[PDB]
């Protein structure tokens, strides 16, 4: 989900994150953070990252304007946290689908 | 001569995450700036390229 | 409840007033139109007479 | 601010216990309130 | 719940005008291209009355 | 009974006498905007019989 700054709810479908760890860092990575490192860092994140980022937008700046610019927000929203926290893990793409509006402004668009 | 390297850094079904995932992603960045007449008549034949 | 209500009529009347204004400007300049060729007509009649 | 609240109460009783971060969902307003937002998104498209 | 119901039906009325004018102008611009053809069409009248009056 | 329910029934008058006085104020304000809406109406009108009179 995602609260755009309207209070309104659009939900976007699919979020993907393609991320790669360094062979050097593994060590420290398993024994910081075991094995579910992605579930850890990425994947629990992203919810929140998505709804701060929504909630300063309108509906229409991410539906349509600024969704060139989701995707690079919420990539260096995630790095930012783990450059600190867990070095070596880098998000190397990040993609989104188009968010769903309700029925009533999509029959207006 | 790049196979080598090719399937070392990425799966043998590399085609399918370095270009069949993004092709949706890069498709919605290009219609978000161009309105549905450019896309559907005018700007048609610059999509591929 | 009574506080707020305030705020939504008030908004109201000023959307009332401003479609007001819009609708006056509008015959001021269809009139301005009118009276032109009001003008015209005049000097056609002169040239007639 | 809720981290604050938790770290600043944790930090004399427990000392070491860290809370690293806070994470929260968008709450569920009601339903009558609900429908005044998707008006006002109704109205900023009907100007288009 | 309607203390907060009216908050919100502030913010919609705030956009309600915005549309309420936009339709304005729009009569008000459909007005003026009505008058501009009348006054056209009387023009080319009254050069037909003119002709007529020589005649 | 009665005599405490009228003890009561006072409190409630307060509190309607503010409610009321909320909405006569309330009446007071839209009546004083549609006031300002016909004077700069009549402004324009007026601008524009002054224009007609010139032609
Ligand atoms: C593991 O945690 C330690 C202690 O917090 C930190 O210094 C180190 O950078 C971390 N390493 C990784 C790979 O997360
Ligand atoms: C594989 O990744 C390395 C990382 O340094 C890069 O330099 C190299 O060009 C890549 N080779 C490929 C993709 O064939
Ligand atoms: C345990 O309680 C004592 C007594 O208040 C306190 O001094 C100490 O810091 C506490 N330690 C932890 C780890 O909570």
């Amino acid at each position: 989900p995602c609260g755009t700054s309207g209070g309104v709810m659009i939900y976007i479908d699919r979020i993907e994150v393609v991320n790669m760890l360094a062979p050097y860092a593994v060590f420290d990575i398993v024994r910081n953070y075991t094995a579910d490192y992605d579930k850890t860092l990425i994947f629990n994140k992203i919810h929140h990252e998505l709804n701060q980022f929504c909630s300063a937008h309108t509906l229409q700046e991410v539906y349509i304007e600024l969704f060139d610019q989701i995707d690079e927000n919420l990539k260096q929203a995630l790095q930012k946290d783990l450059n600190l926290m867990a070095p070596g893990l880098t998000i190397q793409a990040v993609r989104v689908t188009k968010p769903k509006i309700p029925e009533a402004i999509r029959r207006n668009f | 001569n790049a196979v080598y390297d090719i399937v070392k850094n990425y799966t043998a079904d590399y085609d399918k995450a370095l270009i069949f995932n993004k092709i949706h992603h890069e498709l919605n960045q290009f219609c978000s700036v161009h309105t549905l007449q450019e896309v559907y008549i005018e700007l048609f034949d610059q999509i591929d390229e | 409840i009574a506080a707020q209500k305030q705020k939504v009529v008030e908004k109201e009347a000023e959307t009332e007033r401003k479609k007001a204004l819009i609708e006056a400007e509008k015959v001021a300049q269809v009139a301005e139109i009118t009276y032109g060729q009001k003008v015209m007509e005049k000097e056609t009649e002169k040239k007639i007479s | 601010n809720l981290k604050l609240a938790l770290q600043q109460d944790l930090t004399s009783m427990a000392p070491g216990l860290v809370i690293q971060a806070v994470r929260v969902t968008k709450p569920n307003i009601p339903e009558a309130i609900r429908r005044n937002y998707e008006l006002m998104e109704s109205e900023k498209t009907k100007l288009l | 719940e309607l203390m907060e119901a009216e908050k919100t039906k502030l913010l919609i009325a705030a956009q309600k005008q915005k549309v309420v004018e936009k339709e304005a102008e729009t009569e008000r611009k459909k007005a003026v291209i009505e008058a501009e053809k009348i006054a056209q069409v009387a023009k080319i009248r009254f050069q037909q009355k003119v002709m007529e009056k020589e005649t």
